RNA sequence: UUGACAUUGUGAAGAGACAUAGAGGGUGUAGAAUAAGUGGGAGCUUCGGCGCCAGUGAAAUACCACUACCUUUAUAGUUUC
RNA sequence: GUUCUUUGUAAAGUGCCUUCGAAGAGUCGAGUUGUUUGGGAAUGCAGCUCUAAGUGGGUGGUAAAUUCCAUCUAAAGCUAA
RNA sequence: UUGACCUCAAAUCAGGUAGGAGUACCCGCUGAACUUAAGCAUAUCAAUAAGCGGAGGAAAAGAAACCAACCGGGAUUGCCUUAGUAACGGCGAGUGAAGCGGCAAAAGCUCAAAUUUGAAAUCUGGUACCUUCGGUGCCCGAGUUGUAAUUUGGAGAGGG
C-alpha cells in the first residue's frame, strides 16, 4: 500500500543524513551468528512479493560468511599442469558464491522449503543474504487458498539446485543467442547436439 | 539512537515526549470509540437474524458505528481523499527505514500530525495488540469541543518545531564514565 | 513510409493496410498526474542529495557543462545515462537556491 | 603428415563417440503405442478429436513461396468479432491465441471467415447431461485445406507504358542509399539566411 | 612485501609546491641608466611623443616570441602529510 | 441411461461514454581480473569498487556518441502429452 | 513502594519434521593428466574421467524485455534438414552454436506493487460430533509493520 515511498529509497541509505543508519542496518547482523532464531521481518516490502501471508510459516534468516573467493585445499597446488591452467589463486571461482547463503543453511532448509532471498546489508568481510523460508509440512500452508503446489513433489530444495531465485537471479536460459550456452545444462547441451544420430534405415 | 553519538535530522522527535497532563485526556477521549470485540460481536449476528437477514434491512435498522480513524505504516486513501486529523507515531518501531517518512506524509499536506510515545493500551480499544494513528472524521457533537480544544495545542507544540529541527543535527548528550574525565580535565585547564 | 508494392529497391516493406486498433499497454511510463510527483516532493525532499552528487551540482554551473559531464560520465560508467541523470540535476539546482 | 589434395576431414571424429551415439531405434515402437493411444487414451478417452481446425497462416520470407503453416489460436480480436466471448471459446473447442493480437487487414480476412465454416457447422451440447452422437470427424486441421489465393489469370493483355525496371530500380537502390548525402548539402545550402 | 578507492564517521584542522589571465626587480667594468646568450631595425593608432637624437662604443633603449622566475595574494576545490 | 437435493432476488463473462494507466530496489548497464565456450576488441556463471530510470529500460551475433522509428515488460514461483 | 504488547529462551505431552543405499538418464557448483602437435607455452583432448550432495518419478529448459526485414512473426526439447562456407587455433593438427522452411505431439494459469473503514468474512492447533485425501459449532494463538476477496502485460481495478 504505502511502499511506494520505499520504492523511492535507495541510494538515501548512503546520502548524508541516513549513512549513519547504514551501520545501524549491517550492526544487528553481525551481533548474531550464523544459525539462530528470527521473528518478524525488517522488511515488509521485500519480504512480500515473494510470498505472503500473515500468519506462522513466513520468517526471515540471518546467515554470515566471508567475502571473497575459495582456494582448494590441494598441497599448495596439487594440480600444477599448464602455466595458464596453473594458479591455485589466479583461479579466483568462477560460478557459485550467491547461493552460500542457502547451501549451507539448505540442511536448515532441507526439512523446510525455501521460498525466496535478497540482501540487506554487507561489508568488506563478510555477507548477509536474508532468505524466507516456507514450511511444506505445516497444514496452513497445505491448504491456505492461492498456493495448492506445495504438496506435490516439486521444488528442488534450494541449496543443490542451482536454480534458486539467488540463482535464477542470474543464468540466462532464454531462448536467445545469449542464452543457447546452458539452455540445455553442462552436457547434453554439447554431447547430445554434438552426436549423430544414426537410425536403422541409414543413407 | 539519541541517547549515544549525534541523531539523524530525518529523525530528532524520539528524545521529545508529551506531558501526562494532555495525554491523559487524549486516552481517555478514545476510550468511548472502540470496535466490539470478537466476544461481544459474532454472538451478536444471532440478534439480528430477525432484523436484518430476514428483517431486510442491510445497514439500515442499526447505529452509526462511530470508529476512531487508524493506520500508520499503511496510508493511501487518508492522504489523497484529505482524511486525515490527529497523528500518532508508534513507540518502539522496529523498522527503522519506516520512520524516516512519517511526519513528511503530514506536513505537506498541513495535517496535525502529533509525535507520542505508545501504542500498546491504543490496541486495546482496537482488538488488537498495537495502535497507530487515532484522527476523527466523523466525531458526534459530545466530543466536538473536546476534539478542536487539542488541535491548537499540537498545532503550537509540534508542528511549529520541524523545520528548525531538520536543520540542525542534535546532541551534546552526556555519556558515563567519559564524562567523569573529560569534563574534569577542562576545569583544569582553564582554571585549575 | 509509402511502400512500393512491388520488388525491393528504394522503400521497405509491403503496401499493408493495418486497421492500426489499440497497441500496447505500457509505452508512457511516467506521466504528469498526482501521486507521481507526490512521493519526489515528500521523500526525495528529506535526504536531499547524494555526496556524490553534492559535487556534480557545483561543476556544471562553474566549471562550464562540458568536463563536468565527463566528471559524472566515468562515476556512472556510461554516457547513455548523461542525459538522463545529469539532465534531471538541473531541476534540482533551481528547485534549491533558486527557489 | 601431408595429405596432398585431399578434402580434409573436420567433423565429430577424434572425441570418444563410441558411446556417445545416441542410437534411435524407435519409430515403429512409439508409432502403434501412441496410435493405441489414439484409439483409446484419445479416442475411448475423452471424446474429442486431438487435431483440430487450425488457423491458416501463411509461411513468408523471399525464401520460401506456396508454403502453408498452423497456429495455436485465433487470437481475441476475431473471437471477438465472431459471435462468442474467449472465455466461452475455451469451453468448445475453438482456439485462442495469447499474449497479443493482430493488425493486418488480410489475416483478419481468413480467419473470421474460416470460422464462420466451422461455428455454423457444429452445436452446443448441454449441461445437463444427454448430448447425442452423430458419428463425429477426428480430424479437422486436415479438412479445408487453403493454398495461395492466385490474382490474375494467364490472359493479360500486352500493356507498357514506360518499364524500364532495370533502370529505376538501380537508381532507386542509389536514392536508398543516397539519402544523407544529397539532402545533406541541400539542407546546409538552404539555411543560407 | 607495497599503494589508491570502498569497508568507515566527522571538518573547530600548524606549515608548502600547481592546473587560465594583468603590475612589481632583471643593478659585472665603462656609459648619470633596467645594453639579461641569440633573433628582429621600416614599424603599430598616423594631427602630435620614440623612428637613427648628442658624449662613449664589441652589443644602444615602443613593437606578436624559445626565459633561467628572489618574495605574495587569488572563484566552486585539492591524492598522500 | 435412473433415483435421491433448491445452491440463487447468487456468481462469472461481453458492449459504449467520462474520469485514467500502477509495474519487484545493490538489481540491470559500464569497467578490471579469473574460468569456460561456437560467437570474430568483454556470450553464459562466480566475486569486488563506482553505480539506474518514471512521457522508462533492455534486446534483436560487431564496441561508443548526436538527431528519428522500434521485435519486450525482467531481476519471483508453479505448470499434461 | 505495584499488573500488559514487541524481541531474545527452556521439556519426557496431542499433533509434525531431520541424518541415506541403489542410482540408467538429467541438472547446479568446483576441478587434472595421457593421445595428435613442420621442437616447447597457446590450443585440442575437455564446461571431460573419477568422487559428493539435493530434488523428481522423467529431469533441465519452456506460455516472451524471444525470433525477423518479410507474404509481419504465434511457447519448450528431440530426430531429419538448415550444416560443414564464415568464426576460434603457433589460422597447423582440431573445436564449431543459433534464426527461416518442413514433420510429430497441444487446453494453459496466478502474489506484492492496491485499506470494506458506517459490523477481522478465509487459512493453522485442541475438544465434541460427523459421511475422515473432509464439513459445522464453541473456546486460543499468530494478526493496525494490513490479512482476505477481486485482478496479471492478451490490459486490469475503482463509478454512473
Amino acid at each position: 500500500g504505502a511502499y511506494k515511498y520505499l520504492e523511492e529509497l535507495q541510494r538515501k541509505k548512503q546520502s548524508d543524513v541516513l549513512r549513519f543508519l547504514q551501520r545501524v542496518r549491517v550492526w544487528e547482523y553481525r551481533q548474531k551468528n550464523v544459525i539462530h532464531r528470527a521473528a518478524r521481518p525488517t522488511r515488509p516490502d521485500k519480504a512480500r512479493r515473494l510470498g505472503y501471508k500473515a500468519k506462522q510459516g513466513f520468517v526471515i534468516y540471518r546467515v554470515r560468511v566471508r567475502r571473497g573467493n575459495r582456494k582448494r585445499p590441494v598441497p599448495k597446488g596439487a594440480t600444477y599442469g599448464k602455466p595458464t591452467n596453473q594458479g591455485v589463486n589466479e583461479l579466483k571461482y568462477q560460478r557459485s558464491l550467491r547461493a552460500t547463503a542457502e547451501e549451507r543453511v539448505g540442511r536448515r532448509a532441507a526439512n523446510l522449503r525455501v521460498l525466496n532471498s535478497y540482501w540487506v546489508n554487507q561489508d568488506s568481510t563478510y555477507k548477509y543474504f536474508e532468505v524466507i523460508l516456507v514450511d511444506p509440512q505445516h497444514k496452513a500452508i497445505r491448504r491456505d487458498a492461492r498456493y495448492n503446489w506445495i504438496c506435490d513433489p516439486v521444488h528442488k530444495h534450494r541449496e543443490a539446485r542451482g536454480l534458486t531465485a539467488t540463482g535464477k537471479k542470474s543464468r540466462g536460459i532464454n531462448k536467445g543467442h545469449k542464452f543457447n550456452n546452458t539452455k540445455a545444462g553442462r552436457r547434453k547441451t554439447w554431447k547430445r547436439q554434438n552426436t549423430l544420430s544414426l537410425w536403422r534405415y541409414r543413407k | 539512537l539519541s541517547i549515544r553519538l549525534k541523531v539523524p535530522p530525518t529523525i530528532a522527535q524520539f528524545q521529545y515526549t508529551l506531558d501526562r497532563n494532555t495525554a491523559a485526556e487524549t486516552f481517555k477521549l478514545f476510550n468511548k470509540y472502540r470496535p466490539e470485540t470478537a466476544a461481544e460481536k459474532k454472538e451478536r449476528l444471532t440478534k439480528e437474524a430477525a432484523a436484518v437477514a430476514e428483517g431486510k434491512s442491510k445497514q439500515d435498522a442499526s447505529p452509526k458505528p462511530y470508529a476512531v480513524k487508524y493506520g500508520l505504516n499503511h496510508v493511501v486513501a487518508l492522504i489523497e481523499n484529505k482524511k486525515a486529523k490527529l497523528v500518532l507515531i508508534a513507540n518502539d518501531v522496529d523498522p527503522i527505514e519506516l520512520v524516516v517518512f512519517l511526519p513528511a506524509l503530514c506536513k505537506k499536506m498541513g495535517v496535525p500530525y502529533a509525535i507520542v510515545k505508545g501504542k500498546a493500551r491504543l490496541g486495546t480499544l482496537v482488538n488488537q495488540k498495537t495502535s497507530a494513528v487515532a484522527a476523527l472524521t466523523e466525531v458526534r457533537a459530545e466530543d466536538e469541543a473536546a476534539l478542536a480544544k487539542l488541535v491548537s495545542t499540537i498545532d503550537a507544540n509540534f508542528a511549529d518545531k520541524y523545520d528548525e529541527v531538520k536543520k540542525h543535527w542534535g546532541g551534546g548528550i552526556l555519556g558515563n564514565k567519559a564524562q567523569a574525565k573529560m569534563d574534569k580535565r577542562a576545569k583544569n585547564s582553564d582554571s585549575a | 513510409t509509402v511502400k512500393t508494392g512491388i520488388a525491393i529497391g528504394l522503400n521497405k516493406g509491403k503496401k499493408v493496410t493495418s486497421m492500426t486498433p489499440a497497441p500496447k499497454i505500457s509505452y508512457k511510463k511516467g506521466a504528469a498526474s498526482n501521486r507521481t510527483k507526490f512521493v519526489r516532493s515528500l521523500v526525495r525532499e528529506i535526504a536531499g542529495l547524494s555526496p556524490y552528487e553534492r559535487r556534480l551540482i557545483d561543476l556544471i554551473r562553474n566549471s562550464g557543462e562540458k568536463r563536468a559531464r565527463k566528471v559524472a560520465k566515468k562515476r556512472l560508467g556510461s554516457f547513455t545515462r548523461a542525459k538522463a541523470k545529469v539532465e534531471e540535476m538541473n531541476n534540482i539546482i533551481a528547485a534549491s537556491r533558486r527557489h | 603428415a601431408i595429405s596432398k589434395n585431399l578434402p580434409i576431414l573436420k567433423n565429430h571424429f577424434r572425441k570418444h563417440w563410441q558411446e556417445r551415439v545416441k542410437v534411435h531405434f524407435d519409430q515403429a515402437g512409439k508409432k502403434v503405442s501412441r496410435r493405441n493411444a489414439r484409439a483409446t487414451r484419445a479416442a475411448k478417452i475423452a471424446p474429442r478429436p486431438l487435431d483440430l481446425l487450425r488457423p491458416v497462416v501463411r509461411a513468408p520470407t523471399v525464401k520460401y513461396n506456396r508454403k502453408v503453416r498452423a497456429g495455436r489460436g485465433f487470437t481475441l480480436a476475431e473471437v471477438k468479432a465472431a459471435g462468442l466471448t474467449a472465455a466461452y471459446a475455451r469451453t468448445i473447442g475453438i482456439a485462442v491465441d495469447h499474449r497479443r493480437q493482430n493488425r493486418n487487414q488480410e489475416i483478419f480476412d481468413a480467419n473470421v471467415q474460416r470460422l464462420k465454416e466451422y461455428q455454423s457447422k457444429i452445436i452446443v451440447f448441454p449441461r445437463n447431461g444427454k448430448a447425442p452422437e452423430a458419428e463425429q470427424v477426428l480430424s479437422a486441421a486436415a479438412t479445408f485445406p487453403i493454398a495461395q489465393p492466385a490474382t490474375d489469370v494467364e490472359a493479360r493483355a500486352v500493356q507498357d507504358n514506360g518499364e524500364s525496371a532495370f533502370r529505376t530500380l538501380r537508381l532507386a537502390r542509389s536514392e536508398k542509399k543516397f539519402r544523407g548525402i544529397r539532402e545533406k548539402r541541400a539542407r546546409e545550402k538552404a539555411e543560407a539566411e
